[PDB]
């Protein structure tokens, strides 16, 4: 789908809105949440990970939040 | 006047020794110049035309999937061939299909299966190209000649428009009674052209980077196609579906054009149905004031009354803006107008409308004013009969001096190292900081090339948190950091 | 015979001490089952049906934007209105707009602005629910008669069609020749139709997730809708646009018809047009041989000659279909056949076509049997005349026992916890199995659903990676892992 | 848009081809690569950033195919 | 004279170099001015008119329900629809019901239930926003005539009343025999109207901030509504009851103008009926005595005897009043007053209504003046018939420097930082003390917005407290406890 | 409901009169007694709880009173 290449981070960007500018500011954030509350289990399965991988709790909270936001 | 109530209104004063000043002139934005001897000149930057587009390639958006034929091999002999395999007006994709006995085989295994297709473009998108020389902007000057009906007007001939092209790039406009304007743009720096397309949807249009628009997962024709039997990657706008191993189809996927939409989202929308007009961009251009004169300058000062005919309003940038009315003699005359305390002993504010006068008695005159934070007066004309308005002006210099701050930081955001172009008058300062800004916009800028504004939040925050864990390399981080999440702040997509 | 040809088969051998046997039926795939002194039996599920589908939502994907009306209000004095603002068929938006005595304002500043535009869907798409009590499956139950036109024979009416409804658990199908073949099946716990939505678009329908349907953004109707017009969640199909605060605009987005496409990816494909038609998914049933009888069991031996009229074929699973016919005297007789090894001393194949006859002298015969690996010869009539036919069978039983656990996993990997009732006669390592993989299962899917192969690849790697650097708990990360790998391997999507 | 969120990982799949099974495949990778081979200064910045917040190297390749599959897919 | 008699009263004496003084009127109070060579004038703002307001918002008080309608839904087949849904006007909800085969439903389980009902306005209020440039005040001047029927005569026309709007920043007013007053004032700086709502319910008026009036828990209209119908946020007038998930009901509750006037408890009522009267705030002037002349200089001292027609008394502020009748030849003439000790050495006290004449034998004169504290005796008149009139002062000077000091203290609890303004001729302890004060202002405002005076009074003993068990530190708390403790103590609420 | 959010602390007092002053001025202080007279046993719990949390007699008044406070006003 082209839907999922969008004409986002191309620099080309003015003082002028953009084209779905304020819909698509929040809609990736808005999806993920949609699928965290859809499926808590990897959410949770993808905490225990991130725990046991990382060292730091930095690495852990990096590690949780990347892969929360892939798995959608 | 014509940028009086635009909210991003930008005020450059001064010019260089060359009495020229450079501005960076920004669809939806406006630009108030004034310098020391200078008239008050508005500059609207109001029309990018882009001129003999040409199709870089068409995108098919909606098929019909017509004439589906199939072949089959039995087992062990090999793919089928169809006819049409060689047809570029026919998509096709072979598979395994379960023969045997009951399917009319000798053998029994998987039988090689070919479906193909007729493709036909129904709606198509297009996507044109300019050159960068067939670009016209249209930059609107008006000065503040306090004119009754000119007070934020668009729908008027207040102002002269001058036509900047590549080619004639450095124009001259005659503004009556304020003398000569020149501009020296660069229209080949604002926006490259060589890098955009020119996309046009059924009826909506956008601004595209070329490279993404090549990228597009679509049917495509090039540029030259006439006839529209040789859709390249036919196979996106198509599946074929081979359920069970045992009968290929092949189907025809719906309208692309709210996958588009969603597509085109941190694009640009322009309008491509009367002509290729762009709002949306800038243009730096050099202002030579040279030649500039105030009109009136040889006038007396009034000596009659004036009557307030619209009280004084504040804009959106600490301005006020007033509408008086002469009723003495001696017009033509310079109008007596200051800001001052209430003893009148002090000078607290200053005009942005420059050398205020009356041209005739009964048209009423505009003036717009900067006065002090705080309890100010304006005194218009002089006894007898002289108007003192009291006028509070809410806020203060520290905080303006942190909207100053945020605007100037917006800008770098919005033109990156243009931005150092803006009020420039050629300092080795600004040299120095334009250069550097190109350099650090170019690490920045490949960076975080394709990425979102919550990538940049992220990175961000990241780099961030790096730089207050290790002072040299600590500071460093930390800036990176904290430019990198102004600028997820600040972009749209 | 109808099986023979398909790659999905399956050979079900043995039945319980109470004569019964239970099968799964999936779509696309067929069952051959065996038993001694039993006719083998062909088991095809041809047809899902649903029916009485109540409608729980349509979504809109293609709207138009009509009689657009705006209106403005000064700033500071609140929010502008429009009259259609109090009608639902109308999206609206309220934004800002810069205003000024341009704009006939007597204040500066930000105005509210609202725009409305009445709403109007063109294209939708239907999502509807069946009760799992509407559910009528199709088995086509085909017996190896060896009848001349039989072998993968998916048209004639060779095989007996019987529905499966939750209305009675027990069908019953009269074989001619075969006595009465009683299946009991599970038409309730096959797909669960309580948590999926049959999803009719344009031409084409889907089975899908029942929530993930409901979380579709789109604009929406409740099922029970007649007035077609109040569509919630139209923001989603239109976008306003603000492009320098000095207007705003409203258009529709494109048909989403192609987006849901994409949309749709992972989901099975069906039929709504005429007819809610499945083909896809699974029917468990128990399988009663008790009233089943081997059709000539009470025929003499044939004694004439035999001619082979198709030669020995293998089929995708190892077996061998001949054709043969008979000469002699004596129809209906019993074919003798046997395949023995080399020397003619053990007899080393089974039958899979059990007791195969001839019915009439001049009606050839079919006969499907499973040779060993290696060298065979396949003896079909008595001395003199015997037709002793050489046959070699590639591979070995070590493959082939390596190609029946894969086949075991991958029948987990797609019926979950139904496919330890395969094959299943009972036996208590069988529901103990299935009980741990209940349990298994269930956990193994609340930790994975929702994400695509990729991902389980991904977290495969890693909590292999995380057993092979760990103890018990070493094997346990490993085995998971491990299983996890090959489930992103196997799943589709 | 719909297309953001497909129809995979439902638990819904039998032996029947999806509708789209051949596409659903390997797009997404398909998009990583091709978003990387148009973006190679961000995957440079990505293997640095993984480098240094990793502690390991299992830590640090997988904070870099994390960070690297993220950035195309948050936009 | 207006002045004499009321409660709320300052006398402010002496001008600057350039013969002016700062006075703040407020509603209720009076200002009472003295210098050397100058008339005594007394000032009261008597009337604060808005004109021109725009209505920002109406808010619903009382609703009723008419129309109600219920629509049930099958549970697991989605929402249920009503028609009235579509229209704004009518309020509804969504819950979930029991449903089953009694409730005519083939399945059990929670099924949707929606319940509409008409919302319509009985009673509503309206907030009205009006532009400072649109304020009007009214001001008395009354002069110290000692005229008959002028001592607190606030019901006849014994002063010069004067229109002070931001138009103009002078006003000038003619006291027939005083010369001009001239007045420029602060109508700006009065009240913050752009911060603040005109609150109109049935017949009562409040003056509201306006943050709080847009956050009323309330159905609204815009004031750009002309329809009365769309209201938002209906659902806080209304409840829908579903008790026992068998019914939805929807009731309307009752009428919120008593919990109107609950919210409206620290506000401050205002009128208008007739137009926008406000009688609460202060407005800052700046007085120039250049043009005041006393009256009647130029006459004789009266040369017969008087007689006292109403005896002294006291007023409020040590100041005493006193009506004499002149018996005898040469009107208009000079009073002969003096206020000495017994032995008429030692001028005690001062003229209040300084050079008191008779302007008509038959008309008496009221004469008031500040006696000493303590023995004092009123000299009228010369001999023969002389009057000597005894008085008693009660208190002190130190009685009188603390009440004077817990007038400046809460003439600063009400005013803020204006209070320095009060009396203020120019002096930089006066800039520095306002300058300061608007500091500490602007973080005390921002640190106790929204808290009642018991949290006030809380914190204030917690920060006395914090600051008590602290020495820098300890006295810069105890001070800001103490101050907070005051102001907790003062505020209204 | 609106009578929740009076209009009290919004900086707009001057000399005169507000609107229910005399009346608004002891209602919360009223509010509170009735309370505790209503519902002695909280105020036990309240004191109890206080001489657990805090540690000075500062602390254990300060959440003593603010929790009494608190108590009648959620509701
Ligand atoms: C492990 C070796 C198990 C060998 C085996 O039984 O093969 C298959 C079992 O395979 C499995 O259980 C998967 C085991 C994965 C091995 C790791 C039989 O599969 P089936 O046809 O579905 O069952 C019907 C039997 N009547
Ligand atoms: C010690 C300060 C005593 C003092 O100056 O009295 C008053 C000032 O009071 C204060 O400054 C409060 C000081 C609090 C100390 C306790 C005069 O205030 P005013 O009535 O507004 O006079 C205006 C001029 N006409
Ligand atoms: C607090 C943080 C706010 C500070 C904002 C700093 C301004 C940086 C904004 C900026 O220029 N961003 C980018 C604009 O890109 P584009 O407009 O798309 O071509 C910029 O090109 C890339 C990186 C930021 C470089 C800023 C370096 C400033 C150099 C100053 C020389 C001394
Ligand atoms: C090396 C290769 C690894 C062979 C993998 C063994 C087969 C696993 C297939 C399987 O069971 N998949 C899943 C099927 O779920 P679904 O189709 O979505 O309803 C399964 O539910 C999830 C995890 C597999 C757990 C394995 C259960 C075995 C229980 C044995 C008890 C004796
Ligand atoms: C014994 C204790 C009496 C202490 C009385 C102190 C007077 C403070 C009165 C005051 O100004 N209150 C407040 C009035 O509020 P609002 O009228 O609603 O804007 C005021 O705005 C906030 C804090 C008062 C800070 C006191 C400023 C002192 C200036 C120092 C220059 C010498
Ligand atoms: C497609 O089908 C139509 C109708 O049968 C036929 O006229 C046409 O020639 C076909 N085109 C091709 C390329 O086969
Ligand atoms: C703008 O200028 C034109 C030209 O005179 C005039 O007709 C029009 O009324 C003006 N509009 C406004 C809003 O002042
Ligand atoms: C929409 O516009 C058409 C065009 O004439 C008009 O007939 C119709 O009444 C309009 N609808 C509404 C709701 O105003
Ligand atoms: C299938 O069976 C029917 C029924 O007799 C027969 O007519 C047809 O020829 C058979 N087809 C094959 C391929 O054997
Ligand atoms: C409301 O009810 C009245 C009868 O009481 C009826 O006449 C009217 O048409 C109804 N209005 C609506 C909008 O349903
Ligand atoms: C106030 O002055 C008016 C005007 O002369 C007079 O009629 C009235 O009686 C006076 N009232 C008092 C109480 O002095």
């Amino acid at each position: 789908s082209v839907a999922l290449v969008p004409h986002v981070g191309m620099g080309l960007e003015t003082r002028t809105e953009t084209w779905m500018s304020s819909e698509g500011a929040w809609k990736h954030a808005q999806r993920i949440e949609t699928w965290v509350l859809r499926h808590p289990g990897f959410t949770i399965m993808a905490a225990i990970l991130a725990y046991t991988i990382g060292t730091t709790y930095f690495q852990r909270v990096l590690i949780f939040i990347l892969l929360t936001a892939v798995a959608p | 006047m014509r940028c009086i109530g635009i909210s991003n209104r930008d005020f450059v004063e001064g010019v260089s020794g060359g009495s020229w000043v450079d501005i960076v002139l920004e669809h939806g934005s406006c630009v108030t110049t004034m310098a020391k001897n200078k008239p008050t000149l508005d500059f609207e930057l109001i029309k990018t035309e882009a001129k003999h587009p040409a199709t870089l390639r068409k995108y098919c958006i909606e098929a019909k999937l017509t004439n589906t034929t199939t072949a089959s091999r039995c087992p062990t002999q090999g793919e089928p061939s169809l006819n049409e395999e060689q047809d570029k007006r026919f998509v096709c994709k072979h598979s395994m299909v379960d023969r045997g006995w009951g399917n009319g085989c000798g053998l029994f295994g998987k039988g090689g299966i070919v479906t193909c297709a007729m493709f036909t473009c129904k709606k198509n998108m297009e996507g044109k190209v300019v050159q960068p020389e067939n670009l016209e902007y249209t930059i609107v000057i008006t000065p503040h000649s306090g004119e009754e009906n000119a007070v934020g007007n668009d729908t008027g001939k207040h102002g002269k428009e001058i036509k900047v092209t590549p080619q004639s790039s450095i124009t001259e406009a005659e503004l009556t009674g304020y003398g000569t304007v020149t501009m020296e743009c660069s229209p080949r720096t604002g926006l490259d052209f060589n890098e955009m397309v020119l996309l046009q949807m059924e009826n909506k249009a956008w601004l595209v980077h070329r490279q993404w628009f090549l990228d597009l997962p679509l049917p495509w024709l090039p540029g030259a196609d006439t006839q529209g039997s040789n859709w390249i990657q036919k196979e996106t706008l198509v599946t074929f579906k081979n359920p069970h191993a045992k009968k290929q189809d092949v189907v025809v996927l719906g309208s692309q054009e709210g996958a588009m939409h969603t597509a085109l989202t941190g694009a640009t929308e322009i309008q491509m149905s009367s002509g290729n007009l762009l709002f949306t961009g800038h243009l730096k251009c050099r202002l030579r004031m040279d030649k500039l004169q105030l009109k009136g300058m040889s006038y007396s000062m009034c000596t009659g009354k004036f009557k307030v005919v619209k009280e004084i309003a504040e804009t959106q940038h600490g301005t006020i803006v007033i509408r008086v009315q002469y009723e003495g003699d001696g017009s033509p005359c310079k109008i007596p107008f200051e800001i001052m305390d209430l003893e009148k002993r002090h000078v607290l504010g200053r005009l942005i409308t420059v050398n205020p006068i009356v041209t005739e008695k009964d048209s009423p005159v505009n003036i717009e004013a900067e006065p002090p934070f705080g309890d100010s007066y304006i005194i218009i004309g002089v006894e007898p009969g002289q108007l003192k308005l009291s006028w509070f002006k809410k806020g203060s210099s520290i905080g303006q001096m942190f909207e100053t701050t945020m605007r100037g930081a917006k800008r770098m955001a919005i033109l990156g190292d243009t931005a150092w172009d803006f009020g420039s008058l050629g300092g080795v300062f600004t040299s120095i900081g334009k250069a550097l800004h190109q350099v650090f916009g170019a690490i920045y800028g490949a960076a975080f090339s394709g990425v979102s504004w919550t990538m940049k939040i992220l990175i961000g925050v990241v780099i961030t948190w790096i730089g207050m864990n290790s002072t040299s390399l600590s500071v460093s981080l930390v800036l990176v950091g904290v430019v990198t999440l102004y600028l997820g702040v600040m972009v749209q997509a």
